[PDB]
């Protein structure tokens, strides 16, 4: 048993048509402090997935060894590395709810939730949660910490049920998805204005963009308000 | 203080209640009367926290001889029994309310019935062929339920009682140092002297 | 220790067709042990019914209390309250107590004698006013009692109808209450007839 | 609970969902959460369901004869300093959160109010259970210069919001509109969007089925005469 | 919260940020923690926002009645209505507040009052959770008789970072100008201050 | 401190008929008053014509589930692809529940299938390893909603036959599987209403000589 | 719950409730409390089901292990104590059991009481739950060593309606079982609803019930 | 299991033992024998938790009747004290002790002397005239201490046992439904079936 | 504590204040926190002084064996060590540290390890009680590829606003100068730095 020292807040994502979609801030907040501001959360794992991680950051970068250690392991008398026999988003996936429910078993946690985002073999999106109770579920959208809160209700506004997938474009996912960590960075305390996103796309790949900055915010109407009830100046 | 039952029979109404008194870990008295004469056909018997005990069933008793002298009127046991509820609603909610249980064992001369009510220490009152408190009733009842019925004369009932003693004699695990029964009917309240 | 569900019982009312029914178990107990199977939880002030859970010795309390206060309000008044009058008195009763609560769960159930109109109405321990419409649970088993009224309720039963209705909702529900049985009273009110039936049911 | 409030060109308008919950039990599902406190002054409460109304009511009272009193329609910024002075006073024991809104001859005002006493001014503004859902939408949409219509839209899309995604909101949508110069219209179940489906089957049982033991006339009439 | 008044050669800037929360999520992120008791007695409210209104209004009732007996009130006599209420009740509170004022007498005035119900004349004051962080860039960047644009732009750089590391301060930088003048409302969004 | 457990709501439901068994379950996975997934499947097809849902505790629910799939996998390894019978289905579930009698799988499991005569059979099980066969088993968020409708509608509880005034009992007539299905739907219908943890979908499995099927149902999403 | 057993002249009885709560909610109306351990032995069941269920199953297989290896049924004294042995290891880890081991043997009739602490005692009667004490009384006011199979079945059936009635946590069905040298009888599940007014009607007793 | 008495007197050792058994409020048997024979001239009287009690005496017991065995020989009372003595020092620093009250009564064949030793769950061993365990010398004691010889014939021992026994119940609370009474000497071990 | 370490052209510059305290009594008021692990790798220490310098006698023999194997470690592989006992062991352990080091292929190199175990490498870094009250002019006066004295003036400037305000720093400051030349100490007492 532990507490969370250096923490990273919500992770956030979507599938739409012909993939998924997945974001996350740079932030490592130290409590209230804002300590550190260029922490990538996203770990891509090969060309087909991305791991989304929330929680305790020293156990965040454990993670990230171990997925490092996947890959290298999984290379190993495998001349099917680079193709058929290359790591799944579901492989992945498995390994760490494993993990994370085995630690739990030990009360020793993982203090984190991860969303693990991809695309199979068969074009198939992955997206499905877990976190440091070993407890798995997947959704259209899936968010963690306050994203859970905030993102979710606007992101299934696009895709409220399974059927709205093939409906839903690239464009109109990543402009949700920009919106969602917009409101986040207005509402949750522990987030920042930078952030990451990456998009894996069964035809195009993975995509990772970095450095973004939340913008078009809407702040010119706080002129106006004075006071708390009675004050007219 | 813990043990104390009651039975309605056809044309009285008995009481029985525990003779020992424990202080710390020694019995000091094996004859204690935990019973007050409200009026001349009413009776209460009582158990509880030490000390709230009689100074509730003492001050019951002056208000209703009280009333007695006011009026020049015997009380109703259910007018009896419903001032003694409202005393002790109005204590649960006190700053140190009145840890005190009760049996009102009386006759009623107007109506001529026995008439029997209990009522804990919340204000809670009912009127009942037969009452315990405690944990009495879970060695009792069983018995009652099965022997009991509304046409029993006074020594038949006397005779189920002594069952429902013998049976808290044998499980019970404290020794309550027997019994003091009392009959209650409209000749008034009197005690059995050997039992 | 929870005042609630010391004495335990349960009471639950519907709406009919020019008619509502309200009914309750007749168990009081000291948790675990049965004390009376005759501890009727419904009263009725004039043509107003009130259906009180919770304990006990606050059941007994506020029907003494409401006795009291509608006695006066007919003698001032020259009238007979009404339900949705008595509601408002229930709940203003129950919140002058809100840092002393009554630990009870107060039903109101009867038909306004000028506009002949069913109503019932349920409250919270502090007075908080539930007018539903379609029926009102409330006691140790109004999860139960829920479940069962969800079901079996549809709207404009008549007075014999509602009767079994509610009649099953009430006993199938306590049967699934350790707290709540030992007989059932079920009142079938009309805008001037009441009548009041005891159920047959497990005695355990 | 979710409840919000949206100032707009000539006015303001709050809303509310309609779920009472105790715990994981839905109590009732119509329940009625915009409270009038004047006929041109309302709010929705949020919290202790008891405390939200018995706290609207008061102030209510105590507005309605100070008005009588002034001889002048009551003010918002009136309501929401009784409503904080006794909030203050009894330290967050009573547990009312609402956001208060209404026109009055000083123009059109909204707040928020916490238990503890404390207040808030905006254009826009959520509480309850769902007021992360609720205030989602209005970030999302929220622009100045809104019109009657527009707000509606918005403050109902909100609590949608939150009947969706907050699992303590459900059921229906009240709306209240008070603009200036005008009567304020409150407009319960504004939308219906939970309507029970048909039961696959009738459950109305045979008449004789419940066993009885007794039966008997109860005499709800009066002492009759001669 | 992030808040400060600073003393200059013209009078007094009181400068705060607008974001409240409850826990982690931001309540309000448009607050005005800058709040009038006279008309150029001014404060800077810090802790429970139920208790630092309550007290502000209790204040602003004094002076207002003070002012309809004896004429315009001193800043000191502010702060000592709000030390009076923060000390005697300090059981049942968590007030910080910073008072600031404009005589043509004194001039510009600024006054602390921390928890404890103390009370401490400075050149200039910090509070809040965020003012922890700035501690060091204040100290080494004040001046005393700055000017209206040098303490403008000292206020803003401070609360900057203020803003910058703690979480509980955000959204947009407030300001009240105090002066023989009159009454000056500033405010400086995001795009600007996070520049700096 | 850390709490090993957690509770993602729903609801379950299995019912056993003369010649066929069904079990339900809510699709609604939810943490306080968040939904987590509108539709995350909580009743499996293990094999052998059994089905199984661990309601309670998700992951411990999975973990569960996970491990009896695989006990039957080695069931037929060990002894020469034998069918697992219900019965012995049950009773090793015991054993892998009991197994963590001092850290338990914090979940109320329920198994359907047909025993060695055809007949409908359902099992219901504590968190810590007792069970027995019943008719009729409701468990999770609002089994105390669902079962009392049940021992009316099922078992015909307090029903008595018209004229007799509780003499004659209502005798206790065979359902069909439509009938069947018709009050597991109403059950949930209902739970659904009063119970903000119920919601989203239904997903009923029905178990017969002829194999394992499946019907989905919409259920509110409020 | 509510359990008994009793030895008499022709064997033992044991009569269960079939009661199940979780909280104030009923979660069985029936709930086997017996443990067919085997043909010959009867074990009782209060406390965790689970944990009665599990330690009395592993109990059989030691009683049968014990026939094969010894070519000899084991007696009621021994079964009873290789189970109070089983339950001294897990001493005070939070295990909840209270048997009565019922059975016939060389010796006769044979009954131990047997509960989580490792107790064993020997006895003519015995009664568990949270019901014992209503049982009790039936019991201790009308039971003989003389009495018939009739009268017994009946006896140990009344008692535990005793408890039904006023326990709250004690109630939905009866189930009896008579152990004789030839082995155990079940004689059958009886819903208390049902006795209840049977026996009331038939005994006079339950007075103050309206029926 | 709380009340166990010990008397040596002059050729032999009576050890006077309650019948009650408690489980929760309901006394589940009236003829328990809380006692074992080690070997044929010493006994133990046993007092304290439940469970316990009897395993830690079957245990003493197993390891004494080994010993006789291995030996051809029993060991003497003060041999048998000694063990067990040093089980419940061993015990008390366990990680769950043993919470067992005892009394050995033995009589020295070699010596031809009785012998009463006590120990407490601790290994807290003393040799006595007389003794006992729990609250049971609080009420005992005086009369003990006031008419004990050592030169006691086995049936005045008996007489200062049963004013004992009358004392305990009367001035204690709990009913431990009286003592089986057995008595140690050159002869062996026998129980007195009226008391 | 105040602790720093900032990289710059040349190398890196490790700071540090010098007081030790057991609650109000200071328990050493010249302390060396400048901890050397390897010859061109040291490390700031804050937290249990039991345990930083537990971990770092454990470290400095890891790299004592590194070397004598696989020859000069790099700061990266000091770093690792670090993070390997401070994650592992981070129920029993209250340690925050800084590791910086030289290396002539990588140059001037900053890790900090804070309580939880993570690593972060940054271009300077600061930690200890006392780093709260320095975050805005630490971070406002930062400059990358400062000179030698620059780096110096910036540290001393520093936790001369560290020890100002934090209680729990004072005495001297210590400083470890990082650089191809060599390694050389630097120490400023405190009539120098209070006067800044
Ligand atoms: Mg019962
Ligand atoms: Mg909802
Ligand atoms: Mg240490
Ligand atoms: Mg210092």
């Amino acid at each position: 048993t532990q507490q969370p020292i250096v923490t990273g807040t919500s992770v956030i994502s979507m599938k739409y048509d012909n993939g998924v979609i997945i974001a996350a801030d740079n932030l490592g907040s130290y409590g209230s402090l804002l300590r550190f501001n260029g922490v990538e959360r996203l770990i891509p794992v090969g060309d087909n997935t991305v791991v989304g991680i929330s929680g305790d950051i020293s156990d965040m970068q454990h993670i990230e060894r171990l997925l490092k250690d996947l890959v290298t392991e999984n290379a190993y008398d495998n001349p099917l590395a680079d193709a058929e026999e290359a790591l799944e988003p579901s492989y992945i996936f498995e390994y760490l709810a494993t993990v994370m429910y085995q630690r739990r078993s030990k009360m020793n946690p993982l203090w984190n939730a991860i969303i693990v985002a991809g695309v199979q073999s068969n074009g198939d999106q992955f997206l499905r949660y877990v976190n440091l109770l070993g407890v798995t579920y997947s959704s259209p959208t899936l968010a963690t910490g306050f994203g859970a809160h905030m993102a979710n209700p606007l992101l299934r506004k696009v895709v409220d049920r399974e059927s709205d997938i093939p409906k839903t474009t690239v464009q109109v996912a990543e402009e949700a998805i920009v919106n969602a960590m917009r409101v986040l960075y207005y509402r949750d305390a522990r987030s920042s204005r930078n952030f990451s996103l990456a998009i894996i796309d069964k035809n195009t790949g993975l995509t990772f963009k970095k450095n973004l900055q939340v913008e078009n915010m809407k702040w010119d109407f706080a002129k106006d308000i004075k006071g708390y009830g009675t004050q007219k100046i | 203080m813990d043990i104390i039952l009651g039975i309605r029979v056809q044309d009285s109404v008995i009481l029985a209640s525990s003779k020992a008194v424990t202080r710390g870990i020694s019995v000091l008295k094996d004859s204690d009367d935990k019973t007050r004469q409200l009026s001349p056909h009413t009776l209460m018997s009582f158990a509880g926290e030490a000390g709230d005990t009689v100074q509730f069933a003492e001050y019951i008793q002056a208000n209703i001889q009280l009333y007695s002298i006011r009026e020049d009127y015997e009380l109703s046991p259910q007018a009896v029994s419903s001032f003694v509820r409202q005393e002790l609603a109005k204590s649960i909610r006190s700053r140190r309310p009145y840890q005190v249980n009760v049996l009102i064992g009386g006759y009623d001369k107007k109506k001529n019935k026995p008439e029997l009510y209990q009522i804990d220490y919340l204000g809670t009152k009912v009127e009942l062929p037969y009452g315990a408190h405690g944990y009495s009733g879970f060695y009792t009842f069983s018995l009652l339920d099965h022997h009991y019925r509304p046409d029993m004369t006074t020594e038949e009932g006397l005779d189920l009682l002594k069952l429902c003693v013998q049976e808290l004699e044998k499980r019970m695990p404290m020794d309550f140092k027997g019994v003091i029964v009392k009959i209650v009917d409209k000749d008034g309240i009197r005690q059995v002297d050997d039992f | 220790s929870d005042p609630s569900s010391i004495n335990g019982g349960i009471v639950v009312a519907m709406t009919g067709k020019d008619c509502v029914a309200i009914a309750c178990d007749l168990r009081l107990g000291s948790q675990s042990l049965g004390v009376s199977n005759k501890f009727e939880k419904i009263f009725h002030y004039g043509h107003v019914f009130l259906g009180i859970t919770g304990l006990a010795t606050d059941v007994t309390t506020l029907n003494e209390m409401f006795r009291y206060k509608t006695n006066l309000y007919k003698l001032k008044e020259e009238r007979a309250i009404e339900p949705e009058t008595f509601t408002q008195l229930v709940s203003s009763s129950l919140y002058e107590r809100r840092f002393g609560p009554y630990f009870v769960g107060p039903v109101v159930a009867g038909i306004n004698s000028k506009s002949g109109k069913p109503f019932i109405a349920g409250f919270d321990l502090i007075g908080c006013i539930d007018e539903a419409k379609d029926f009102i649970v409330s006691g140790t088993a109004s999860d139960q009692l829920f479940g069962m009224c969800e079901s079996l309720y549809e709207p404009n039963l008549e007075p014999e109808d509602l009767f079994e209705t509610i009649s099953q909702a009430l006993l199938n529900a306590a049967d699934r209450d350790a707290l709540s049985g030992w007989g059932a009273v079920v009142y079938i009110i009309k805008k001037d007839e009441v009548v009041k039936r005891y159920l047959k049911m497990r005695q355990d | 609970t979710t409840i919000v409030g949206v100032k707009f060109n000539n006015g303001v308008v709050i809303a509310a969902d309609t779920r009472s919950t105790q715990g994981p039990i839905v109590a009732d599902k119509n329940c009625a959460k915009l409270h009038r406190i004047s006929p041109k002054i309302w709010c929705a409460g949020a919290g202790t369901a008891a405390d939200t109304e018995a706290v609207t009511q008061l102030i209510g009272s105590n507005i309605e004869l100070h008005s009588l009193y002034t001889s002048r329609e009551p003010r918002v910024v009136s309501a929401l300093q009784m409503l904080k002075q006794h909030l203050f006073k009894y330290q967050g024991h009573i547990g009312a959160y609402l956001i208060v809104a209404g026109v009055d001859p000083t123009g059109s005002h909204l707040f928020s109010i916490h238990a503890h006493g404390s207040t808030d001014v905006g254009y826009y503004l959520s509480l309850g259970s769902g007021s992360l859902a609720a205030m989602a939408v209005l970030e999302s949409h929220w622009k100045q210069d809104l019109t009657k219509e527009e707000a509606i839209k918005l403050a109902s899309d909100a609590i949608q919001a939150g009947i969706w995604n907050d699992l303590g909101s459900g059921s229906n949508v009240d709306v209240c509109v008070m603009e200036i110069g005008k009567d304020a219209e409150y407009l319960r179940n504004y939308l219906t969007p939970n309507v029970r489906e048909e039961k696959q089957k009738s459950y109305k049982f045979p008449r004789g089925t419940t066993a009885v033991l007794k039966e008997s006339i109860v005499n709800i009439c009066d002492i009759q005469e001669e | 919260t992030s808040i400060m008044a600073v003393t200059f050669k013209d009078g007094v800037i009181l400068g705060a940020d607008s974001r409240t929360t409850t826990g982690a999520y931001i309540a309000n992120r448009v607050t005005d923690k800058l709040t009038r008791v006279h008309d150029k007695i001014w404060c800077c409210r810090s802790g429970s926002a139920a208790d630092t209104q309550a007290i502000a209004d209790i204040v602003q009732y004094h002076l207002e009645l003070y002012t309809s007996q004896y004429g315009t009130p001193s800043t000191e006599t502010a702060a000592s209505v709000f030390k009076e209420l923060c000390y005697e009740n300090k059981d049942n509170l968590t007030a910080g507040i910073i008072v600031a004022g404009y005589d043509d007498k004194n001039k510009g005035e600024v006054y602390t009052i921390p928890l404890g119900g103390s009370v401490h004349k400075l050149p200039y004051a910090i509070a809040g959770s965020g003012s922890t962080f700035i501690y060091g860039y204040c100290d080494k960047n004040f001046r005393e008789n700055m000017s209206k644009e040098e303490t403008v732009d000292f206020i803003k750089h401070s609360l900057s970072q203020a803003i910058k590391w703690d979480g509980s301060s955000g959204g947009v930088i407030r300001m009240v100008v105090l002066t023989a003048a009159g009454v000056e409302r500033l405010i400086f969004y995001p795009d600007e201050y996070e520049q700096l | 401190q850390f709490n090993p457990y957690g509770d993602n709501g729903g609801t379950i439901l299995g019912i056993a008929g003369e010649d066929f068994a069904v079990l339900a379950g809510d699709t609604r996975n939810i943490t306080d008053y968040s939904i987590n997934s509108r539709y995350e499947p909580k009743v499996f097809d293990c094999g052998d014509n059994i089905v199984m849902s661990a309601n309670g505790f998700a992951a411990d629910g999975d973990a569960l589930v996970k491990r009896f799939k695989n006990s039957v996998k080695w069931y037929h390894f060990d002894h020469n692809d034998k069918k697992l019978s219900i019965n012995s289905a049950a009773r090793n579930i015991q054993h892998l529940l009991y197994s963590r009698r001092f850290f338990p799988y914090y979940v109320y499991n329920i198994i359907a299938g047909l025993d060695e005569d055809g007949k409908g059979a359902v099992y219901s099980f504590d968190p810590v390893g007792s069970y027995q066969r019943e008719q009729c088993r409701a468990g999770g968020a609002a089994a105390s909603l669902i079962m009392p409708f049940l021992d009316n509608q099922v078992n015909f509880k307090n029903q008595y036959e018209p004229g007799t005034n509780g003499k004659v009992k209502k005798p206790l007539k065979y359902l069909s599987v439509e009938e069947v299905i018709k009050l597991v739907r109403d059950s949930f219908t209902s739970a659904t209403e009063r119970h903000i943890q119920v919601g989203d979908g239904l997903e009923i499995l029905i178990v017969t000589k002829d194999g394992v099927r499946k019907e989905f149902y919409e259920l509110k999403r409020d | 719950t509510t359990t008994l057993a009793f030895k008499f002249q022709h064997g033992v009885i044991a009569a269960v409730d079939s009661r199940a709560s979780a909280g104030s909610y009923i979660s069985a109306l029936r709930m086997n409390k017996v443990i067919e351990i085997n043909p010959y032995l009867l074990g009782t069941m209060s406390g965790c089901a689970a944990d009665c269920q599990y330690w009395e199953r592993l109990l059989a297989k030691e009683c049968r292990l014990y026939y094969l290896r010894n070519g000899e049924r084991i007696s009621v004294s021994a079964a009873s104590k290789l189970l109070s042995n089983m339950m001294c290891q897990y001493r005070g880890m939070g295990l909840s059991m209270g048997s009565m081991i019922c059975g016939w043997d060389k010796k006769g009739p044979g009954l131990y009481y047997v509960d989580e602490h490792g107790t064993r005692l020997s006895g003519n009667m015995f009664s568990t739950g949270s019901g014992n004490t209503y049982a009790y009384g039936v019991l201790d006011s009308n039971y003989k060593w003389d009495l018939s199979v009739e009268d017994a079945l009946y006896l140990g059936k009344r008692s535990i309606l005793a408890a039904a009635h006023r326990d709250a946590y004690s109630g939905g069905s009866v189930n009896l079982y008579h152990v004789t040298e030839d082995g155990w009888i079940y004689h059958g599940n009886h819903d208390v609803g049902e006795l209840f007014w049977k026996v009331k009607e038939e005994e006079g007793s339950f007075n103050n019930v309206i029926g």
